[PDB]
């Protein structure tokens, strides 16, 4: 409803690009990574591409929807656009929830080196994410029915399920941001140990910290409006600070996916022998 | 440290038997027991072995199957289960023990049990004084010869076996009665010459 | 890997104090895992030296073994009347454990003919079998036939007499009844 | 006597080596020494160095951490064979005189002198999924051609042979192992008194293990099971201080003590790694190469050593636990247990040989 004539171009334009370039990089991980021989058996390989599908959904839904608002505002109703935004919550959630999926993975493999092995396995592996999608689905049709009313932003949308949802999402960030910041620690605790994990570390943490400033302001722009939902710009904010999350979802899988040398390349010793020793 | 063999004796061709090796001293895990088997008048040849501590079993290429190695750890104990025995596996059978870490030889034997695989039933032996003394068509072993009733150049030839299936002993003294005892039979001949 | 080893001689004379060596030749390369071992008539074996350079706890200093390639040698340095057995040889590198075709060492002694005795079938065993007897001859084997045509005969030899260190062959032969008038 | 001897694929660059057990005496370690047999002709300006690392794979070696090696490195030593004596003069082992005589004037000594607290050759049990480099410390001395240390070391001129690192059981066997505890629950005033003592403090690999139980049931409780396990704790030092409890043996006697009475008993179990192939992390003596090898002995490490360093540290525990019963008047089907547990140690006995995995 809300486009300013000098800004309805430019994010439109910059909405098709960052969606289309998106569905482009999940496709080519989700195609390379599907029915693979020890790209496929592995967890974290699971992991990794139920990420990419999930993101690369919501990479579409989400911009269908937006430029169904700010081009064509169909506004159908108070239903149907809330199926819509059911669509993207399920999606987003499901993304930040693969994240935190990863994030517990390497958390646990980093607790105990050995129970990668013996804790988590193709089984539980896709147990896990299923449960993951559940608790997704079920949260994306919440609003299905409870939507009483509120919502500066979001039109027929509850206003306590604004909050519960914000919760769920920053608990769920501040534990991978937990882990990883852990994950680091440990990483500097056996380099001191076994100097008597410098830089590699140190860059990937940036990378996911990076990930984080793309996403979130999204949650700060959600409690403000809960809060106050007072001013009237803060919507075309939060349009440009959804442009960047999806630029989130754009730099997430590639970080994940591409980052890694034996994922890339997956896409004449001798013999003992005796002699005697004359004795002397 | 004692091994000690037993349940040896005739037994029919292709019919059954059990040979058991009771050790003394030794731990079943800290030791490895081997059968092997020495033919009349030939090389020792080895049977089989089983070491508990790995649960490893092997036999030799030439009892495959038909012998069938275990272990009774609680009494300390190894069975071989010889099932349809050809004419080819009458021998002495040994039970020995190798240091289970780190084989050093079999260090310890044991006595050994005779097996006598053959048709041929249980018959009495038939005498010809021939000054000597022939004794033909006995089976099984063995057969005791005295000469003078035990006071009498003395040579008795070892029991050699026939394709009949009987065994053929000889008795001289270069120059009485020839009292023969048969105990797996259990007769007594006499014959002077 | 069926490893066969070939134990050589199959057979020595030696007197009491005299150097005696066995060798074994293995087929392929045993790893210095090769042990000796001694059976006496009726006894069982009696590991001796193991590793093919070590000896058992409780063997005479006597015994010794060496090894050099594949060949592998037993040496009894100072013979004594007790060590007169038969000495295998063993490979336990490569299962199936493979023994020597056994070396049997003897006590020398000085030649001593044998007196050739016959004796013709006897009425019970012949109501049959023509007896060939040498007696106390010297070396074991014998080359020389009884008056008699050769049939089938099965030979028996006793053991060295321990008295005389000596040797004795009761040979029978079976043949049809009308030929043991012609003998 | 022989020894062993080790071929570059280029065939330019032979090792030569004593033994691939070095003994670890607490105190100090037998030193790693051996000649290089090197080609002159072939190394016109390079160095011929050697190296004797001690890799660590506690990590998942069929798996990778992203952005992070879960190997280690813990020890890494280096010596310039090749040209000779370039740092300084070092004695000749009587070994490295004979190899030298018997080799060309072309063949070059190299020692190592290991630091005495470092781990043991282990290795864990991989189970019947994994495969590539078994999981655990192991040592290895790499031997190549390089003009300078740093330079990347084609494998087509390198040569790596496996050593072990062992320890022989101590020859003056400590004080025996006991233990007691006395539990006394909320029912009756009176304690239930346990006590428990192995044979002797050694135990070598087979040898059974004896247990003599002795309980005093003073409460008006009656114990059901009693459980006697030998397990296996073995400390490891990657990236924490993990510990990895594992029942290497079990028996679960069903033995009652009735209230107010006394039992005394002795419990015979061998550990063996018969009925253990399937527990998966369990720590093995270490392999030259893929073969069989006992539970992983003790590590004598020395009282007082700091534990930072140590990467495995292996050691066993009997455990005895009275399944002592719960029921009342009124309440659930509670069972309430008491237990204690001994240490004791797992190792070979000195020998003059050991060959690993012949
Ligand atoms: C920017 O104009 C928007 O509102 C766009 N939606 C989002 O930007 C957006 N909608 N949801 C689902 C959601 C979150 C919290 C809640 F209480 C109920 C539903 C997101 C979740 C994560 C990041 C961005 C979004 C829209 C026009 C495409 C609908």
């Amino acid at each position: 409803m809300v486009l300013n004539p000098s800004q309805q171009l430019a994010i439109a334009v910059l909405s098709l690009t960052l969606g289309t370039f998106t569905v482009l990089e999940n496709l080519l991980v989700l195609c390379v990574i599907l029915h693979s021989r020890s790209l496929r058996c592995r967890p974290s390989y699971h992991f990794i591409g139920s990420l990419a599908v999930a993101d690369l959904l919501g990479s579409v839904i989400f911009v269908y929807s937006f430029i169904d608002f700010h081009v064509f505002h169909r506004k159908d109703s108070r239903n149907v656009f809330l199926f819509k935004l059911g669509g993207v919550t399920a999606s987003f959630t499901a993304s930040v929830g693969s994240l935190f999926l990863t994030a517990i993975d390497r958390y646990i493999s980093i607790h105990r080196p050995l129970a990668y092995k013996r804790i988590v396995t193709r089984p539980k592996a896709v147990v896990a994410f299923c449960l993951m999608w559940t608790i997704a689905i079920v949260i994306a049709v919440l609003p299905l029915l409870g939507w009483n009313c509120c919502s500066d932003i979001f039109p027929h949308i509850d206003e306590t399920y604004l909050m519960f949802w914000i919760g769920v999402t920053s608990v769920l960030l501040l534990f991978i941001v937990y882990a990883y910041m852990y994950i680091l620690w440990k990483a500097h605790s056996h380099a001191v140990r076994m100097i008597q994990d410098i830089r590699l570390a140190k860059t990937l943490v940036l990378i996911l910290v990076v990930l984080i400033i793309c996403w979130g302001p999204l949650l700060a722009i959600m409690v403000y409006d809960v809060f106050g939902k007072m001013n009237k710009l803060i919507k075309t904010v939060f349009a440009f600070c959804s442009m960047l999350c999806l630029l989130n979802s754009t730099v997430n899988p590639i970080i994940y996916a591409l980052r890694s040398k034996d994922l890339r390349h997956a896409f004449e010793s001798c013999t003992t022998a005796s002699s005697s020793l004359a004795k002397d | 440290v004692q091994l000690v063999e037993s349940g040896g004796g005739l037994v029919q061709p292709g019919g059954s038997l059990r040979l058991s090796c009771a050790a003394s001293g030794f731990n079943v895990y800290s030791s490895s027991i081997h059968w092997v088997r020495q033919a009349p008048g030939k090389g020792l040849e080895w049977v089989a072995s089983i070491s508990s501590y790995y649960g490893y079993t092997y036999y030799a290429d030439s009892v495959k199957g038909r012998f069938t190695i275990s272990a009774d750890t609680s009494k300390n104990t190894a069975y071989l289960q010889m099932n349809s025995l050809r004419a080819e596996d009458t021998a002495v059978y040994y039970c020995a023990r190798s240091r289970q870490f780190w084989y050093s030889g079999l260090d310890y034997w044991g006595q050994g049990t005779l097996v006598t695989v053959s048709s041929a039933s249980t018959k009495g032996p038939s005498v010809f004084p021939l000054l000597g003394c022939l004794v033909k068509d006995y089976f099984p072993e063995p057969v005791t010869v005295s000469w003078n009733s035990g006071a009498l150049g003395v040579h008795t030839f070892p029991a050699v076996l026939q394709s009949s299936g009987l065994y053929s002993l000889s008795s001289v003294v270069t120059v009485y009665i020839c009292n023969v005892n048969h105990k797996p039979s259990n007769t007594k001949v006499d014959k002077k010459v | 890997s069926d490893i066969q080893m070939t134990q050589s001689p199959s057979s020595l004379s030696a007197s009491v104090g005299d150097r005696v060596t066995i060798t074994c030749r293995a087929s392929q390369s045993v790893s210095s895992a090769v042990a000796w071992y001694q059976q006496k008539p009726g006894k069982a074996p009696k590991l001796l030296i193991y590793s093919a350079s070590s000896l058992y706890s409780g063997v005479p200093s006597r015994f010794s073994g060496s090894r050099s390639g594949t060949d592998f040698t037993l040496t009894i340095s100072s013979l004594q009347p007790e060590d007169f057995a038969t000495y295998y040889c063993q490979q336990y590198k490569y299962v199936p454990v493979t023994f020597g075709q056994g070396t049997k060492v003897e006590i020398k002694r000085t030649v001593a003919a044998p007196s050739v005795f016959i004796f013709p079938p006897s009425d019970s065993q012949l109501k049959a079998s023509v007896v060939c007897l040498l007696n106390n001859f010297y070396p074991r084997e014998a080359k020389v036939q009884w008056k008699v045509q050769s049939g089938n005969s099965q030979e028996s030899v006793t053991e060295q007499d321990s008295k005389d260190s000596t040797y004795s062959l009761s040979s029978t032969l079976t043949l049809s009844k009308a030929d043991y008038e012609k003998h | 006597t022989r020894v062993f001897k080790k071929a570059s694929p280029n065939g330019k660059l032979t090792v030569y080596l004593g033994k691939r057990d070095f003994v670890d005496h607490i105190d100090l370690v037998e030193p790693v020494d051996g000649v290089v047999l090197v080609d002159p002709e072939y190394l016109k300006e390079r160095r011929v160095y050697v190296t004797l690392t001690c890799a660590f794979r506690y990590g998942r070696e069929d798996l990778d951490v992203l952005g992070l090696t879960f190997r280690k490195d813990l020890f890494v030593a280096n010596v310039q064979s090749f040209p000779p004596a370039p740092e300084d003069k070092k004695p000749l082992t009587r070994l490295q005189e004979r190899l030298i005589k018997k080799l060309g004037e072309h063949a070059y000594p190299f020692t190592f002198e290991i630091p005495p607290n470092l781990p043991c050759s282990v290795t864990l049990q991989p189970g019947p999924e994994d495969t590539g480099k078994a999981c655990g410390v192991d040592y290895e001395v790499k031997a190549f051609c390089a003009e300078n240390l740093e330079e990347k070391i084609h494998k087509r001129n390198s040569v790596r042979l496996v050593i072990e690192k062992v320890q022989y059981a101590p020859e003056r066997p400590g004080p025996q192992p006991t233990a007691e505890t006395t539990r006394q629950f909320l029912m009756s005033d009176k304690p239930l008194h346990l006590e428990a003592s192995l044979d002797k403090e050694i135990y070598y690999h087979g040898e059974p293990i004896s247990v003599n139980v002795h309980v005093t049931n003073n409460t008006n409780k009656t114990v059901k099971k009693i459980k006697i396990s030998v397990r296996q704790y073995a400390d490891i030092c990657l990236f924490n201080t993990a510990q990895y409890k594992c029942p290497v043996a079990m028996e679960e006697a069903d033995d009652t003590v009735a209230p107010s009475s006394t039992f005394c008993k002795v419990y015979t179990l061998t550990p063996f790694l018969a009925n253990n192939r399937e527990k998966r992390g369990l720590a093995l003596d270490g392999k030259l190469k893929h073969e069989d090898t006992n539970l992983a002995s003790s590590t004598l490490l020395r009282e007082g050593a700091n534990r930072e360093i140590l990467g495995i540290i292996v050691s066993y525990k009997v455990k005895v636990k009275l399944v002592v019963s719960r029921g009342g008047l009124l309440g659930d089907l509670a069972s309430s247990d008491v237990a204690v547990e001994l240490p004791f140690t797992l190792m070979h006995p000195k020998p003059k040989e050991e060959p690993p995995h012949r």
